[PDB]
């Protein structure tokens, strides 16, 4: 039954879908350096310091998360919108998969 | 070039009278106003959006509420009181709070003019951004039962973010000026000030004659406001989420968050709709949560707070030795005005009077004072 109207709502996600990648790619690179870090010629006190930089980096990316979140939250999709209310879907469980790798990386570094 | 500046609890604003018309002036993100909020950093300092946006990251080189604080003693009943609530330092540098942070790794401490002299160096950039010329006149509004101390923190404030802060108006003369309540003309004017923003609430009584304003008494709630309603939403919301799905999401901070944001959203639609749905995917437990509220259930949740509001103005109306039939006008301030049951309480207080309330009630007090700071100029 695709309509006109579902076009902008698919419109939105894809620009949402985007974003995320973003925060995505912020986050593999966190991963990245921190795999780099924990390769210790800094002294522990400074490998310590790094690391809480990376952590308050965790921090704005899981925050970036949830403001797509929000923002998804906004989103109102009747029944027979299948097509957006399965990208929404996708979306907010790949999001939420995301938060919990930031979650794992967050809760072991700069406690 | 002369503008009013609201300097608020947790949003100011910034007007300028240009062209017959006052134009409320929008920030680099085009928001009307901007979060009294001020963050400390590795590199920068950060004021507005930009810090507010940023209360997770760095919650501790954040600030807010320092007009909770601006010319009061360490000891004052209320530097101790809402101090518990504030992730920031407050200090006490010889019986007087300067904050204390790490800004550039280097520690720094301010005392709270400082800081709201930052957020009005923000006001003033604001303004120069959108008219591209220097701005150095203004006038800054207080609240009515602000003392001489605070008055005098909050002067020295604009003066050290280079402001000629041509004179300190009061919040409810400003929304009066608003609305030309003082340009009337006859007999002495009893004005009533309903002032309900997202975090207090204040009632004011001025008596104006011959363009000529008095305050007459005070009263309100400094912790009621629309965020107790967006509580109420979510209690009742977890409630049901409880009931449908016999899950408790509430220690989960980013579902309550989630839900939260969405209630507020929803609670706006609900000032000029009489029912928002919401639809948040993937809840908690993987659950979608979908769901709406009627306007007189979101009514209901907050039937005693609403009602409440009323106790002010008739601690208001006491103290200046009226009675409710001698009030002139009702000017509404504050977001949560808005809302359609607060207006009806409050219209019905007063047997079937309307109210000033055409003006958007965030952006009334900072339009008074540029309607002011033009005839000061
Ligand atoms: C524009 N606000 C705003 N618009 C509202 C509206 N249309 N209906 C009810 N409350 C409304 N608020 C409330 O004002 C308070 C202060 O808002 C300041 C802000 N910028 O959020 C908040 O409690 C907010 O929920």
């Amino acid at each position: 039954g695709n309509s006109p109207q579902e076009e902008v709502e698919l419109k939105k996600l894809k620009h949402l879908e985007k974003s995320v990648e973003k925060i995505a790619d912020q986050l593999e690179e966190l991963n990245k350096e921190l795999t780099g870090i924990q390769q210790g010629f800094l002294p522990k006190d400074l490998q310590a310091e790094a690391l809480c930089k990376l952590d308050r980096r965790v921090k704005a990316t899981i925050e970036q998360f949830m403001k797509i979140l929000e923002e998804i939250d906004t989103l109102i999709l009747p029944e027979n919108f299948k097509d957006s209310r399965l990208k929404r879907k996708g979306l907010v469980k790949k999001v939420q998969a995301f938060l919990a790798e930031c979650d794992t990386v967050e809760q072991n570094i700069c406690q | 070039p002369a503008v009013g500046i609201d300097l608020g609890t947790t949003y100011s604003c910034v007007g300028v009278f240009q062209h017959g018309k006052v134009e409320i002036i929008a920030n680099d993100q085009g928001n009307r106003t901007t979060p009294s909020y001020v963050a400390f950093t590795d590199t920068e300092r950060l004021i507005g959006d930009a810090a507010k946006n940023q209360v997770a990251m760095n919650p501790t080189n954040t600030v807010f509420d320092a007009k909770r604080l601006i010319g009061r003693r360490f000891d004052d009943a209320v530097v101790q009181s809402d101090m518990k609530h504030w992730p920031f330092m407050v200090v006490n540098d010889a019986g007087r709070p300067k904050v204390q942070v790490e800004y550039k790794g280097e520690t720094k401490s301010f005392y709270p003019e400082e800081v709201s002299s930052m957020v009005l160096t923000k006001m003033k950039e604001i303004a120069e951004a959108y008219l591209g010329k220097t701005v150095t006149n203004a006038v800054v509004t207080v609240p009515a039962y602000f003392n001489d101390s605070q008055r005098q923190a909050t002067k020295d404030a604009g003066t050290i973010a280079g402001l000629n802060v041509l004179r300190i108006i009061n919040e409810p003369t400003a929304a009066a000026i608003a609305y030309g309540l003082d340009k009337k003309v006859g007999a002495e004017r009893n004005v009533l000030i309903f002032d309900l923003g997202g975090g207090t609430f204040d009632v004011s009584i001025l008596t104006i004659e011959d363009g000529i304003f008095e305050v007459k008494s005070t009263a309100g709630d400094t912790h009621l406001g629309g965020e107790d309603f967006d509580n109420r939403m979510v209690n009742h919301f977890i409630a049901e989420f409880k009931r449908k799905h016999k899950k408790d999401i509430s220690e989960n901070k980013r579902a309550v968050r989630r839900l939260r944001t969405a209630c507020e959203r929803a609670k706006r639609t609900l000032s000029s709709s009489t029912q928002a749905s919401i639809e948040i995917d993937s809840l908690y437990e993987g659950i979608d949560f979908y769901t709406s509220i009627t306007r007189a259930r979101f009514e209901e949740l907050n039937a005693d707070l609403f009602r409440g509001t009323l106790d002010p103005v008739e601690k208001a109306l006491r103290d200046a030795k009226l009675d409710k039939s001698q009030i002139h006008d009702i000017v509404l301030v504050g977001g949560s005005t808005r809302i359609p049951k607060i207006q009806k309480l409050l219209q019905d207080f007063f047997n079937g009077k309307e109210l000033n309330k055409s003006i958007n009630p965030d952006e009334a007090v900072a339009y008074g004072a540029a309607v002011q700071a033009a005839i000061l100029s």
